[PDB]
C-alpha cells in the first residue's frame, strides 16, 4: 500500500541533525584542531569535508529517499549482487548498539551523581583514592587527578579488572543506568518515527541550549581568550603533512556517518519529491557547525583550566571519553554554581548521544520491517526483543574489566568493516548502477540533476577518499592495548570475527546468489546487476 | 547551436496511427528530458508526454495517455512519439522541447511537425488570377490577386513572379469550409510596372503534387 | 489539472509605454517552477523567463517578471516593435504540465483606412461552373472591419470567406480578404456586384461595385 512518513519535515531535519551530532563533535573536533595547527586544520577539514564528506552524504539521503526502503531491502532493489552491503551495514549498526549506550549510561550515572552539595570528584581524600592522588592533570602516568580516580576508581572500579579475561562483579548502579536508557529508546521508537520524530526535538535541540549556556558561562572566565588561541591559532605548517590530511578524512568521514543505513533508513520516510538536495546541505553543514561552536565551549574552559588551576595545556587537551568524565568536569568542580554546571552538562552528553542510539537503532528495525513483514507488523514486539538482547549481553560492559570490553567492540565493531562497506556503496550505485542512473532517478524526484560535480565526487573522489582512509588506517595498525594492558592474541583475534562477520556478506551474498540465477555466467551478471526499477 | 527537427506527420485517417521524429544535435541528447508539445489550429499549447534522459521516467497527458508512446534512442539521438487511435482533435503542429531542468523550463524549441487528422481527402486547388475591372483606371497604383480555392489539407505555397516581387503583397491564413480550404494574396504595383512587366502567381500544394504558375492578364 | 489564465487576451501598446499582463493558477505554483514562452507569428515558442524573474540567454532588460503562489505577472517597461508576440506562462511543478491561454501583443498606430479592391470572377472559373467575387481590403487599422456584399441592390449575407492577416511588422497594420461564392448560373442572372465596407474611420462605408457588361 503507502508507506508512512514524516508528520512534519522538521521530524526528519532533527532526526538526520541528532544523529549526526553526538558526542565525537565535542570530544574528537576540537582536539584535532588543537593538535593539527589550529584554524589551519579548517582548510583539509573544509576540503575533506567537499570532495569526500558531503558528496557521501548526500548519496545516501538520495537513495534512501528514492528507493523508500531500509538498508536491506534498498540495496537488494540497486544491485541485486550486492544486497550483501545491505546485511553489512545493518548487522555494523547491531555491534555499535552493544557499547554505544553504555556511554550515554555513564553520561546518566553522572548525572544522577550530580545531585549534590559538593561534587564527589573534587578531593584525594576519599576511599577509593591512592596516595599518588592528585587533584587536577599531569603528565606523569602513575600520578592521577582526582578526577581520574573518580572515574577509574569509584564509577568504573577498572582497578579491579586484570584485563579482557578479568571482568569481575556487576557493577549493578550501572546496569540500572544502561536499562533507564533502553527504556528511553524504547518509548521513543516504540510507534515508529510518529513518536520518535517527536523526541528527537527534545535530544536534538536540549543540546543547543546547554551549548549556549556553557559557551556564555565559559567565555566569561578568566583565562578564557587564552583557551580559543589553543583552539585556534593558525599554524599553516600542518597543513603539509599527510596524517592532517587523513585526520580531516577520518574525522568528517565518521561526524558525518555515511553508508550506515541510518540516512537511508530515515530518508526513506520522505516524500519522493522532497528537495533532499536542500536537506544534504543543511543538515551536514549544522553537524560541522556544531563542531565549531563546541570547540569554544570546550577550549574557553581549557583556558581557565590553564590559567588560574596551574595545570600545562597539554596535559588536559585530551580527546574521547576523558575529556567529557574527567578533565571538563573537574573544571566544572572549581566554579560557582557547579553542581548547575554538572547537572545540564551530563544531561547535554545523554542527549548528545540518545539521538544517536535511535538512527541506530532505526536503520535496523526499518531494514527487517521491509523484508519481513512479520517484523513490520509486531513492531513493538520486535523492538522490546532487540532492546533485551542489547541489554542482556550489555550487562557484560557493566562490570568491573567492561571497560576493556568495549574498547574492543568500539575498535572492531565498526572499524575497518564500515569503511568497506561504503567504499562498495560507492562503487554500486556510481559504476553498476551508475551515475547516469542515479542522477536521472535524482532529476525526477527535484527537478534537476545532481552538478557534474557531485557526479565527480561520487565517481572518483569519494571512493579514493574512503580507501586514503583504509590504507593510512592499515599502514598504522598496532594490536590492542589500553594504558600497559595488551590484549591477549586470542581477544585480537576475536575481534576480527566481529569485524569481518559483517564486511563478509557482501562476497558470500553476491557468492550465494550469484551461483543462485540460472544461464550463462554473463547471462547472470546481468541478471543481477539489473536493477528492480529497470525490469517493471 | 543547439537543435531540434521534427519530422513524419502529415494527413491521418480518425482511427489511423502515425510516428514522429524529433532528430536532435548540437548537445549531448541523453543527458535531457525531452517532451513533445503541441498547438492546435486554435493555437492553445498542450503538453503532451515527457521522457526522462534515460527513458526511465515518463509521464503523459491524461487526454492521450493509452494511445501515445512517447520513447528515445539516445544511440542515433532521435525522440520519438508513436500515436494510434487518432482522433481528430489531435490535430496540431507537434513541437519538440528540451527541457532536463523543471525549474529552468524548455529552453529549446524545434520547428515542429504538423499533424492534420480528418477523413476529408486530399485535393487539389483550382488557382484563378485576379485582374482589376475596367473602370475608374487611375494608375497611381493597382491591385492584383490571386485565388487559391477548394483545396486540402494545408499547407500551399504562394509566391509572385517565383519570389522576387514580395514588397506590396498580402497573402491571406486559408480558411476551411465544409472540408476545403481556400486561400487568396493580393499584390499591389505601380501602373508604370504592370501590364508593361509581367506578373504571375506561382502557387505550390505537395499534397496533390500540385505546382502551377498563373500569370495576371488584364481582361 | 493546474489550469492557467491569462489576462489580458489580446492588448495593445504603443511603443515606449509600459505593458503588463498577469497569469492565474487553478494552484499554487513554487516561484521555482513557472516560466515565460513568447511565440511571434508563424514560427515557435522560445524560453523567455524561468523561474518566475530570469531572463532567458538573449533576452533583453526591458523584460522582467514578478509573482508568486497563484499570482504572477510579466512585464515590459519600454515596448518596442519586435515585442509583438503571444506570450505563455507554464507551470512546470505538477503533472500535467499546462501552458496558459496566452496574451497576444499588438501595436498600438494611427487610425487609417481601408483601400478596397473588388474583383470578377475569372473566365476559368467561370467555365468551371463557379463563380466567386473577391474583395480586398487593404492596410487598415484597427483590426475590426465588416464587409456587406450587394448583389444588385440586395444585399447578400450567406457564402461569404473572411481572412484577416496578422498585423504586419512594418507598418503595424491589418488587412482582409472576402469572397463570395455563387454558382455560375446564379451570377450570370445578376449585374451589379458591390463590395462595400464599414470601418471606423467613417460612417459612410467605403463601396466598390462593377457591372458584369462594362
Ligand atoms: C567548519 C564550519 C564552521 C564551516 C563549514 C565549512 C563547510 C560547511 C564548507 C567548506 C567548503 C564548502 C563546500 C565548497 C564547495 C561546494 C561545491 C558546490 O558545488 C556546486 O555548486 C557545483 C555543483 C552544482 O552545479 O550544483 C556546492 C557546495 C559545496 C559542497 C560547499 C558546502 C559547504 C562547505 C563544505
Ligand atoms: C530515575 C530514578 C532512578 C535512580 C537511578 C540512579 C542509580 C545510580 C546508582 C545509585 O547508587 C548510589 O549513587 C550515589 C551517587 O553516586 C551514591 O552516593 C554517594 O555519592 C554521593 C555524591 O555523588 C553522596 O551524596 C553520597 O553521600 C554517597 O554515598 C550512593 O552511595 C550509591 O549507592
Ligand atoms: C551558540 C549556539 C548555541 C547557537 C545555537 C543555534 C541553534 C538555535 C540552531 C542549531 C540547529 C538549528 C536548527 C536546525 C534545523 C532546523 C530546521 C528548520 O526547518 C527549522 C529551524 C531548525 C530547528 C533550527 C533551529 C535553530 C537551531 C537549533
Ligand atoms: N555518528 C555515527 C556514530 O558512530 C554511530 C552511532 C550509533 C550507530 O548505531 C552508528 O551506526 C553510528
Ligand atoms: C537480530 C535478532 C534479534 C532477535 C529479536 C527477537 C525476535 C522476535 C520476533 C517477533
Ligand atoms: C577515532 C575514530 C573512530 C574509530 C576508527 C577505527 C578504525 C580506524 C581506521 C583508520
Ligand atoms: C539472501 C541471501 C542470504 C545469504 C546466505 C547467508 C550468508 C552466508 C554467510 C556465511
Ligand atoms: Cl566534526
Ligand atoms: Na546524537
Ligand atoms: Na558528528
Ligand atoms: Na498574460
Ligand atoms: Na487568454
Amino acid at each position: 500500500d503507502e508507506r508512512e512518513t514524516w508528520s512534519g519535515k522538521v521530524d526528519f531535519l532533527l532526526s538526520v541533525i541528532g544523529f549526526a551530532v553526538d558526542l565525537a563533535n565535542v570530544w574528537r573536533f576540537p582536539y584535532l584542531c588543537y593538535k593539527n595547527g589550529g584554524g589551519a586544520f579548517l582548510v583539509p577539514y573544509g576540503i575533506m569535508l567537499a570532495v569526500g564528506g558531503i558528496p557521501l552524504f548526500y548519496m545516501e539521503l538520495a537513495l534512501g529517499q528514492h528507493n523508500r526502503k531500509g538498508a536491506i531491502t534498498c540495496w537488494g532493489r540497486l544491485v541485486p549482487l550486492f544486497k550483501g552491503i545491505g546485511y553489512a551495514v545493518v548487522l555494523i549498526a547491531f555491534y555499535v548498539d552493544f557499547y554505544y549506550n553504555v556511554i550515554i549510561a555513564w553520561s546518566l550515572r553522572f548525572f544522577f551523581a550530580s545531585f549534590t552539595n559538593s561534587l564527589p570528584w573534587t578531593s584525594c581524600n576519599n576511599i577509593w583514592n591512592t596516595p599518588n592522588c592528585r587533584p587536577f592533570e599531569g603528565h606523569v602516568e602513575g600520578f592521577q587527578s582526582a578526577a581520574s580516580e573518580y572515574f577509574n576508581r569509584y564509577i568504573l572500579e577498572l582497578n579491579r579488572s586484570e584485563g579482557i579475561h578479568d571482568l569481575g562483579a556487576i557493577k549493578w548502579d550501572m546496569a540500572l543506568c544502561l536499562l533507564i536508557v533502553y527504556l528511553i529508546c524504547y518509548f521513543s521508537l516504540w510507534k515508529g518515527i510518529s513518536t520518535s520524530g517527536k523526541v528527537v526535538w527534545f535530544t536534538a535541540l536540549f543540546p543547543y541550549a546547554v551549548l549556549l549556556i556553557l559557551l556564555i558561562r565559559g567565555l566569561t572566565l578568566p583565562g578564557s581568550f587564552l583557551g580559543i588561541q589553543y583552539y585556534l591559532t593558525p599554524n599553516f605548517s600542518a597543513i603539509y603533512k599527510a596524517e592532517v590530511w587523513v585526520d580531516a578524512a577520518t574525522q568528517v568521514f565518521f561526524s558525518l556517518g555515511p553508508g550506515f543505513g541510518v540516512l537511508l533508513a530515515y530518508a526513506s520516510y520522505n516524500k519522493y519529491h522532497n528537495n533532499v538536495y536542500k536537506d544534504a546541505l543543511l543538515t551536514s553543514f549544522i553537524n560541522s557547525a556544531t563542531s565549531f561552536i563546541a570547540g569554544f565551549v570546550i577550549f574557553s574552559v581549557l583556558g581557565y583550566m590553564a590559567h588560574t588551576l596551574g595545570v600545562r595545556i597539554e596535559d588536559v587537551a585530551t580527546e574521547g571519553p576523558g575529556l567529557v568524565f574527567v578533565v571538563y568536569p573537574a573544571a566544572i568542580a572549581t566554579m560557582p554554581a557547579s553542581t548547575f554546571w554538572a547537572l545540564i552538562f551530563f544531561m547535554m552528553l545523554a542527549t548528545l548521544g540518545l539521538d544517536s542510539s535511535f538512527g541506530g537503532s532505526e536503520a535496523i528495525i526499518t531494514a527487517l520491517s521491509d523484508e519481513f513483514p512479520k517484523i513490520k507488523r509486531n513492531r513493538e514486539l520486535f523492538v522490546a526483543g532487540l532492546f533485551s538482547l542489547y541489554f542482556v549481553v550489555g550487562l557484560a560492559s557493566c562490570t568491573q574489566g567492561g571497560f576493556y570490553f568495549l574498547h574492543l567492540l568500539d575498535r572492531y565493531a565498526a572499524g575497518y568493516s564500515i569503511l568497506v562497506a561504503v567504499f562498495f556503496e560507492a562503487i554500486a550505485v556510481s559504476w553498476i548502477y551508475g551515475t547516469n542512473r542515479f542522477s536521472e532517478d535524482i532529476r525526477d524526484m527535484i527537478g534537476f540533476p545532481p552538478g557534474r560535480y557531485w557526479q565527480v565526487c561520487w565517481r572518483f573522489v569519494a571512493p579514493i577518499f574512503l580507501l586514503f582512509i583504509t590504507v593510512y588506517g592499515l599502514i598504522g595498525y598496532e594490536p590492542l592495548t589500553y594504558a600497559d594492558y595488551v590484549y591477549p592474541s586470542w581477544a585480537n583475534a576475536l575481534g576480527w570475527c566481529i569485524a569481518g562477520s559483517s564486511v563478509v556478506m557482501i562476497p558470500a551474498v553476491a557468492i550465494f546468489k550469484l551461483l543462485s540465477t540460472p544461464g550463462s555466467l554473463r547471462q547472470r551478471f546481468t541478471i543481477l546487476t539489473t536493477p528492480w526499477r529497470d525490469q517493471q | 547551436e543547439v537543435q531540434l527537427v521534427e519530422s513524419g506527420g502529415g494527413l491521418v485517417k480518425p482511427g489511423g496511427s502515425l510516428k514522429l521524429s524529433c532528430a536532435a544535435s548540437g548537445f549531448t541528447f541523453s543527458s535531457y528530458a525531452m517532451s513533445w508539445v503541441r498547438q492546435s489550429p486554435e493555437k492553445r499549447l498542450e503538453w503532451v508526454a515527457e521522457i526522462s534522459s534515460g527513458g526511465r521516467y515518463i509521464y503523459y497527458s491524461d487526454t492521450v495517455t493509452g494511445r501515445f508512446t512517447i520513447s528515445r534512442d539516445n544511440a542515433r539521438n532521435i525522440l520519438h512519439l508513436e500515436m494510434s487511435s487518432l482522433r481528430s482533435e489531435d490535430t496540431a503542429m507537434y513541437y519538440c522541447a528540451r527541457g532536463e531542468v523543471r525549474q529552468r523550463g524548455f529552453d529549446y524549441w524545434g520547428q515542429g511537425t504538423t499533424l492534420t487528422v480528418s477523413s476529408a481527402k486530399t485535393t487539389a486547388p483550382s488557382v484563378y488570377p485576379l485582374a482589376p475591372v475596367c473602370g475608374d483606371t487611375t494608375g497611381s497604383s493597382v491591385t492584383l490577386g490571386c485565388l487559391v480555392k477548394g483545396y486540402f489539407p494545408e499547407p500551399v505555397t504562394l509566391t509572385w513572379n517565383s519570389g522576387s516581387l514580395s514588397s506590396g503583397v498580402h497573402t491571406f491564413p486559408a480558411v476551411l469550409q465544409s472540408d476545403l480550404y481556400t486561400l487568396s494574396s493580393s499584390v499591389t504595383v505601380t501602373s508604370s510596372t504592370w501590364p508593361s512587366q509581367s506578373i504571375t502567381c506561382n502557387v505550390a500544394h505537395p499534397a496533390s503534387s500540385t505546382k502551377v504558375d498563373k500569370k495576371i492578364e488584364p481582361r | 489539472e493546474n489550469v492557467l489564465t491569462q489576462s489580458p487576451a489580446i492588448m495593445s501598446t504603443s511603443p515606449g509605454e509600459k505593458v503588463t499582463m498577469t497569469c492565474r493558477a487553478s494552484s499554487s505554483v513554487g516561484s521555482s517552477y513557472l516560466h515565460w514562452y513568447q511565440q511571434k507569428s508563424g514560427a515557435s515558442p522560445k524560453l523567455w523567463i524561468y523561474s518566475t524573474s530570469n531572463l532567458a540567454s538573449g533576452v533583453p532588460a526591458r523584460f522582467s517578471g514578478s509573482g508568486s503562489g497563484t499570482s504572477y505577472s510579466l512585464t515590459i517597461s519600454s515596448v518596442e516593435a519586435e515585442d509583438a508576440a503571444t506570450y505563455y506562462c507554464q507551470q512546470f511543478s505538477g503533472y500535467p504540465l499546462t501552458f496558459g491561454s496566452g496574451t497576444k501583443l499588438e501595436m498600438k498606430r494611427a487610425d487609417a483606412a481601408p483601400t478596397v479592391s473588388i474583383f470578377p470572377p475569372s473566365s476559368e472559373q467561370l467555365t468551371s461552373g463557379g463563380a466567386s467575387v473577391v474583395c480586398f481590403l487593404n492596410n487598415f487599422y484597427p483590426k475590426d472591419i465588416n464587409v456587406k456584399w450587394k448583389i444588385d441592390g440586395s444585399e447578400r449575407q450567406n457564402g461569404v470567406l473572411n481572412s484577416w492577416t496578422d498585423q504586419d511588422s512594418k507598418d503595424s497594420t491589418y488587412s482582409m480578404s472576402s469572397t463570395l461564392t455563387l454558382t455560375k448560373d446564379e451570377y450570370e442572372r445578376h449585374n451589379s456586384y458591390t463590395c462595400e465596407a464599414t470601418h471606423k474611420t467613417s460612417t459612410s462605408p467605403i463601396v466598390k461595385s462593377f457591372n458584369r457588361n462594362e
